[PDB]
């Protein structure tokens, strides 16, 4: 909680902020597709690697 | 180390109903509080004798976040059983309960054992699911059904056994 | 750019959002652990998955 | 389809300096203008004509935002060269050139083939890094160098060409 600038400020501050929030959740989005798409070659190849815990073979 | 039957058993369910941490008291008697969705998709495995038998009951878990995604198929197949859980102080983790079903039906084996688990039984003075609405429920959908804590271990071990019974 | 709220509020609507993005860059830190994690896995068991283009083995 | 000798090649550089790009038009001829930070690890193989012999290249590429990662031995593990990158319009890209220089020594066999390359030689208005600085610290530092252009394609095949040659 911190003053400083004025009204115009802190409502373009908070567009920008808004903008690297979208720009973040499409980050995961793509994060979250790799990570699926990664699970399920190693599901049908070597489902092994899933382990808990993992024992290498 | 051998065994008589191994069963591929799957755990589905809002996230935070306590999935992982029904797999982790299972499988290494430990419990988590401080407990993170899950990233990605893994299994557990535990040997336990059910009637004469020793059976490699292999549990898989993965986030309960989303529906249909690309692991689905993969997830769901040679799955014999399904632990379909909500949180028995959520009522909408409850209400999330037939969507999970359709989904168990879309691409689950039509003979999977589906059991409902209602999670989190510790929190009574917080319950906002009565047992015989769940009780209803399950017995007009054809499924076992049981209330659980995967905090202080209540019917954890009665659940994963009486899913794999069912399968015999 | 959109008006309405108070100072006070666009003000605590800031807060919120770095809260926000704080707990967005955390869970793309966790993406990505997995991800390096299971690589290493996925390299020493079965790199022919990490192919472009994809070939089933 | 058979082949003489197969020849692991990793990519590493600032992330934007065009990793992928060189990636896809050495193994596909392929450029694309819209392109993602690389996510995970990856790999694509070319054959090609060395002398009288044919070669398997097996080029990796990752990100490069990161330096030193669990994936960074595996990444390194039984490559034979290094194609090290810049893009000759960023005078940062090429600043970090000797970080990854350690980074090589740091994790790489002692006698990787390193090359330096350059790239983005299309952006001839919007240089930032003279060719002879670059040469200058190639020589200095025993690397071969050269300039590329993913984009229009200069010097992409004379630098994997080369960087094989010298592994023979
Ligand atoms: N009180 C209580 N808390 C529980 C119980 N089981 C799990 N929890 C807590 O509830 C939260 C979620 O537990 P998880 O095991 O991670 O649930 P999850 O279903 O696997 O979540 P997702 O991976 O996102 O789908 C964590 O904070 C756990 O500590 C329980 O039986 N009782
Ligand atoms: N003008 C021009 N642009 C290029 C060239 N090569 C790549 N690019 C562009 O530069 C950007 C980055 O290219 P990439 O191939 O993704 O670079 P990268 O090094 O692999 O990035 P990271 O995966 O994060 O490490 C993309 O917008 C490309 O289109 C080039 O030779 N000339
Ligand atoms: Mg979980
Ligand atoms: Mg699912
Ligand atoms: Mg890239
Ligand atoms: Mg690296």
């Amino acid at each position: 909680g911190y003053r400083s600038l004025t009204y115009e400020e802190v409502l373009q501050e908070l567009v920008k902020h808004k903008e690297l929030l979208r720009r973040k959740d499409t980050h995961i989005r793509e994060l979250e597709d790799y990570i699926d798409n990664l699970l399920v070659r190693v599901m049908e190849e070597t489902p092994s690697i899933l382990r808990v815990p993992y024992e290498p073979s | 180390d051998e065994y008589d039957y191994l069963f591929k058993v799957v755990l589905i369910g809002d996230s935070g109903v306590g999935k992982s941490n029904l797999l982790s008291r299972f499988t290494r008697n430990e419990f988590n509080l401080e407990s993170k969705s899950t990233i990605g998709v893994e299994f557990a495995t535990r040997s336990i004798q059910v009637d004469g038998k020793t059976i490699k009951a292999q549990i898989w878990d993965t986030a309960g976040l989303e529906r249909y995604r690309a692991i689905t198929s993969a997830y769901y197949r040679g799955a014999v059983g399904a632990l379909l859980v909500y949180d028995i102080a959520k009522h909408l983790t409850y209400e999330n309960v037939e969507r999970w079903l359709k989904e168990l039906r879309d691409h689950a084996d039509s003979n999977i054992v589906i059991m409902l688990v209602g999670n989190k039984s510790d929190l009574r003075h917080l319950r906002a699911v009565p047992t015989d609405e769940a009780r209803a429920f399950a017995e007009k959908n054809g499924l076992s059904f049981i209330e659980t804590s995967a905090l202080d271990s209540t019917n954890v071990e009665a659940a994963f056994q009486t899913i794999l019974t069912e399968i015999y």
